[PDB]
RNA sequence: UUUCACUCAUUUCGUUAAAUGUUAA
RNA sequence: UGUAAGUUAGCAAGAAAGAGUAGCUCUGGUGAUUAUCGAAUCAGAACUUUAAAGGUUAGGGGAAUCCGACUGUUUAAUAAAAACAUAGCAUUCUGAUAAAUCUAAAAGGUUCAUUACAGAAUGUGAUUUCUGCCCAGUGCUCUG
RNA sequence: AGGAUUGAAAGGGAAUAAGAUUAAUAGUUCUUAAUCAAGAGAAUGGUAACAUAUCAUGAACUUUAAAAUGGAGUGUGAAAAUCUACGGAAGAGUUCUCUUUUCUUCUUAACAAAAGUAAAUUCCACUGAAAUGAAUCAAUCAGAGAAGUGGAAUUUAUUGGCUUUGUAAGAAAUUCAAUGAAUUGUGGUAUUUUUGCAGUCUUCAUAAAAAUUAAAGGGAAUCUUUUGCUCGUAC
């Protein structure tokens, strides 16, 4: 239907080329599923900023913005595990 | 077998959802009406009041005194436990078969009392705690 | 064509405004006043609508029969029947494996 | 000359806070006994959007430790939270996500957010969507640990100060460009009447110390020292640099 | 006002001491008699002659009775 | 002569002023 | 039916340009229930005439130059615009007992039910491309 | 036990409708028919979802829900209006040129009942899907279990949505006679409005609170009749 402009193409011919590119990438990761940490179902969706509900699962969880887990909250989450595990020997 | 006559199970769905009750007659195959896994159950529908040494002797006759229930129920809604009571200690409740089930109609009254007055005595000597614990969920 | 007026003194569309037109004797259209939808009760666990009590005003349950409120299972009318069942595994499992893991391990 | 349209945003009359639907304060339980040598037990009932705050918040519940009831707070979510957790808050509380703790209890390198400046104030730094604050040190001596505040700053707090595991949820909301003057409309729907703003080059020399004459300038500049009085502060104040960096 | 559905509620309704006023009218088809109580206007509808001559010798004798027709009272 | 150590006016806060401090256990 | 240059590749575009359209009499297609029942819709064919959208309703088109990017707002009552706004870009200060700032004062007040992805103060005005050299003067700042 | 006053005749809220009547008031009067509030006189059934004209006890304390929550667009149930098919009854118009013709009426309330019978969604039992099925205009769903069969529940302008019934034909409408007589079937794969429902889309926007009500956890304790005040009400 479209050559390069796949979902922006509603925005028309009128926010400049660049600023329809960026928001490109965003708009197809916020309205994209995602698969539930918990029955693994791609079932996944945004329903305020930074909040997600599981569909056919039943739970809601806090993520980012426009993605359900966020590089930064990613690397976090690791992070803590690390030093847990090594609070609790010696 | 998991659901054998005299295993204390809880039962999980109905009107009495949440009660303890004791096995009677397991049939996993059914019958031709009961075309489910079905286990004929006697339980405590009303657990007996703490008692303490101050109320007459009229009222923790009273206080102790415990309802009890029979039912055909189905073998998924219930969960079978870890305890196990004698039947012949229990010697009314063996008589429970599934032919005196019958359907549509007001189980008989004076075999539920006569249950139940047993329950009341058996609990009254303290052989048997678990079972007469009403469940917190 | 029939054309009606409001009865009351409310002269504006809203919620508590509601009209319906019914035809009555000689072909006269009257003014009814009609009642606003209301939400059933919902389980306090999962949120989900619960079966058996009907959608009607708060005050309107005082006029139900003591029956039709309410479902004959613990926590009826609060929790569905699959809040129950979770409820009551809870409490027992969890009672099961407090006694292996403390008390005598 | 009138009065510019800062000084009128210090009388509080259209510039209010358009804080109606808002769900509440987010912040931590009133510190206690068993806050400081127990922990309690917290379940997430829901994840919920707060009107004219980027990150989530979430109601968590509380037994009443002293009484017989419950006891509901509000506190902001960490990127990770469900529905149907467990969070424990206290000095003996776990090293996981969600958890609050006393600062002094977190090891080095950990990233806390909601952090406490002062004991019992229920929550100050790092609170909006993204944020962080990391610990750097601990101080046996004086009881004081350092953290780093997502300013890049440097703060001294008592160790006793409790702060939530974590990174707050809503992270990368500022990274999408608004793209119409409507949706930045839509964005202070629950914030104060500042969004509009007209250039001062482009009002009268009544309004404005920059309205000009018959060429839209400043003709003046427009860095200031910090004591200039209401009216004639504006611009850049106390400004060390200007211009693009390199 | 309520409608009874069979005979015997009917007896039963006119030997108690509750009844107010009673009128039969009667249609092309059928026969009611709208007993009016204190609360609601029971009304019962009969096809045969017969059994609605039979309601009208149990009607007590200090109640009054009003018939109606194809010419209203 | 700033330089410190305490709190006792003082400042800023928090709660339902709901286990602070020291022993015992 | 056909449609150009240009283009942010989305548009330009109803581009431009050409043909048909009436009345009467018929034919076929599109379903439901097991032959009957129903829907206005499309296509086709002869014949005739005053050769048919036009009673009413109902876009003039093309080639360029300047300004503003766009939707929006404006001097009630002589200026609706190239002016204001706008998103985008950028600069400054602030760890909250703060910054801005109202008040004569105030356990006073606003942003703030807030916490740097925040608050406050400004310049330029979408996108692309590029922002050259100068710190002497006047500002502002300094860890001197 | 917990936070004072005011703040809405468009926000929330206990309960009334039809016909008639006046020179003028009428959900207010009259007739008829109802409703609400305040009073006065320690249970069964179903496997289960859940169900029983009050029934079938339930104090302090705590919790949950309702009141109470955006918009767009698509599909669809139902009612009314318009149009139309069959079958008539009564009256009027045209009629020198024809027209088995054209036109008008053929109705029904609040509150309740339960012969007959719908659409949609969610749950329950049996069984366990791959040769993957099921389904919508679009989607969407499934071994933390599809489709199939048999059930339960709620919504659909009052009880229970539509027809039907009591109300209730005695009213009202259309005619005829001089107060008295006549009739008041059944449909539609059409359009619009209203009213719900179902999922889809959208938000750096997430789209009120209280009075008030019900239920639960807990185990403390052992039909008839009376009244319903103040103020607005014309145009």
């Amino acid at each position: 239907r479209t050559k390069k402009v796949g979902i922006v193409g509603k925005y028309g011919t009128r926010y400049g080329a660049s600023l329809r590119k960026v928001i490109k990438k965003i708009e197809i990761a916020q309205h994209s599923k995602y698969v539930c940490p918990f029955c693994c179902k791609e079932a996944v969706r945004r329903t305020a900023c930074g909040i997600w509900e599981c569909k056919g699962c039943k739970k809601q969880i806090a993520g980012g913005a426009y993605t359900l887990s966020t590089i930064s909250g990613a690397t976090v989450r690791s992070t803590v595990r690390r030093l847990r595990d090594a609070k609790n020997s010696q | 077998k998991i659901l054998a006559p005299g295993r204390v199970v809880i039962i999980l769905s109905g009107r009495f959802a949440g009660k303890k009750a004791v096995v009677s007659s397991v049939n996993l195959q059914g019958t031709k009406d009961r075309k489910y896994g079905f286990v004929t159950v006697v339980g405590v529908e009303r657990a007996p009041l703490k008692i303490t040494r101050k109320m007459s002797a009229k009222v923790q006759e009273m206080r102790t005194s415990v309802k009890s229930f029979c039912k055909v129920i189905n073998v998924n809604h219930v969960m079978p436990t870890k305890y196990t009571v004698n039947l012949e200690q229990f010697n009314l409740i063996k008589q429970v078969k599934i032919n005196n089930f019958e359907a549509g109609k007001v189980y008989p009254i004076s075999q539920k009392k006569a249950i139940s007055s047993q329950f009341a005595e058996e609990y009254r000597k303290g052989k048997e705690s678990w079972l007469f614990t009403k469940l917190r969920f | 064509a029939v054309r009606v007026t409001y009865v009351r003194k409310h002269s504006y569309n809203t919620k508590s405004n509601g009209i319906r037109i019914v035809k009555t004797a000689g072909g006269n259209m009257t003014v009814q006043h009609r009642q606003k939808i209301s939400n059933g009760v919902r389980c306090g666990d999962c949120g989900c609508v619960l079966a058996g009590i009907r959608h009607i005003r708060p005050h309107q349950y005082g006029w139900l029969g003591k029956s039709k409120r309410t479902v004959t299972r613990a926590y009826g009318g609060v929790k569905c029947h699959k809040c129950v069942q979770k409820k009551i595994l809870r409490a027992f499992l969890i009672n099961e494996h407090n006694l292996i893991k403390l008390a005598a391990a | 000359g009138r009065r510019t349209l800062s000084q009128r945003k210090g009388r509080g009359s259209i510039f209010k806070s358009r804080s109606h639907h808002k769900l509440g304060v987010a912040q931590h339980r009133a510190i206690d006994f068993f806050e400081r040598h127990s922990t309690v037990r917290g379940l997430v009932k829901s994840i919920e959007h707060d009107p004219g705050r980027g990150a989530p918040l979430a109601r968590v519940v509380f037994r009443n430790p002293r009484q017989y009831g419950l006891d509901k707070e509000l506190f902001i979510c960490a990127e990770g939270l469900y529905s149907g957790q467990y969070i424990y808050c206290g000095s003996k509380a776990s090293l996981h996500i969600g958890n609050v703790l006393p600062i002094g209890q977190c090891p080095e390198g950990t990233v806390v957010c909601n952090v406490e400046s002062k004991p019992g104030d229920r929550g100050i730094i790092a609170r909006a969507s993204g944020n962080y604050a990391t610990v750097i040190s601990h101080n046996a001596d004086n009881e004081t640990t350092r953290i780093r505040l997502p300013s890049g700053a440097k703060k001294t707090l008592k160790s006793n100060c409790r702060a939530m595991v974590g990174i707050i949820a809503g992270g990368g909301r500022t990274e999408k460009p608004i793209l119409k003057a409507g949706v930045a409309y839509r964005m202070y729907k629950a914030k104060r009447t500042t969004w509009p703003r007209v250039r001062g080059v482009a009002m009268n020399p009544v309004d404005h110390p920059h309205g000009g004459g018959n060429h839209q300038h400043v003709g003046h500049p427009t860095t200031l020292k910090r004591s200039s009085p209401p009216g004639q502060k504006a611009g850049k104040v106390a400004a060390r640099r200007t211009g693009l960096i390199r | 006002p309520k409608q009874v559905q069979e005979f015997k509620q009917i007896l039963k309704l006119l030997k108690s001491g509750s009844i107010r006023a009673v009128r039969v009218k009667t249609n092309g088809e059928n026969t009611k008699f709208k007993v009016r109580c204190a609360k609601y206007l029971y009304t019962y509808i009969c096809a045969d002659k017969a059994k609605a001559e039979e309601l009208k010798k149990a009607i007590p004798k200090d109640i009054h009775v009003v018939e109606i027709a194809k010419k209203a009272p």
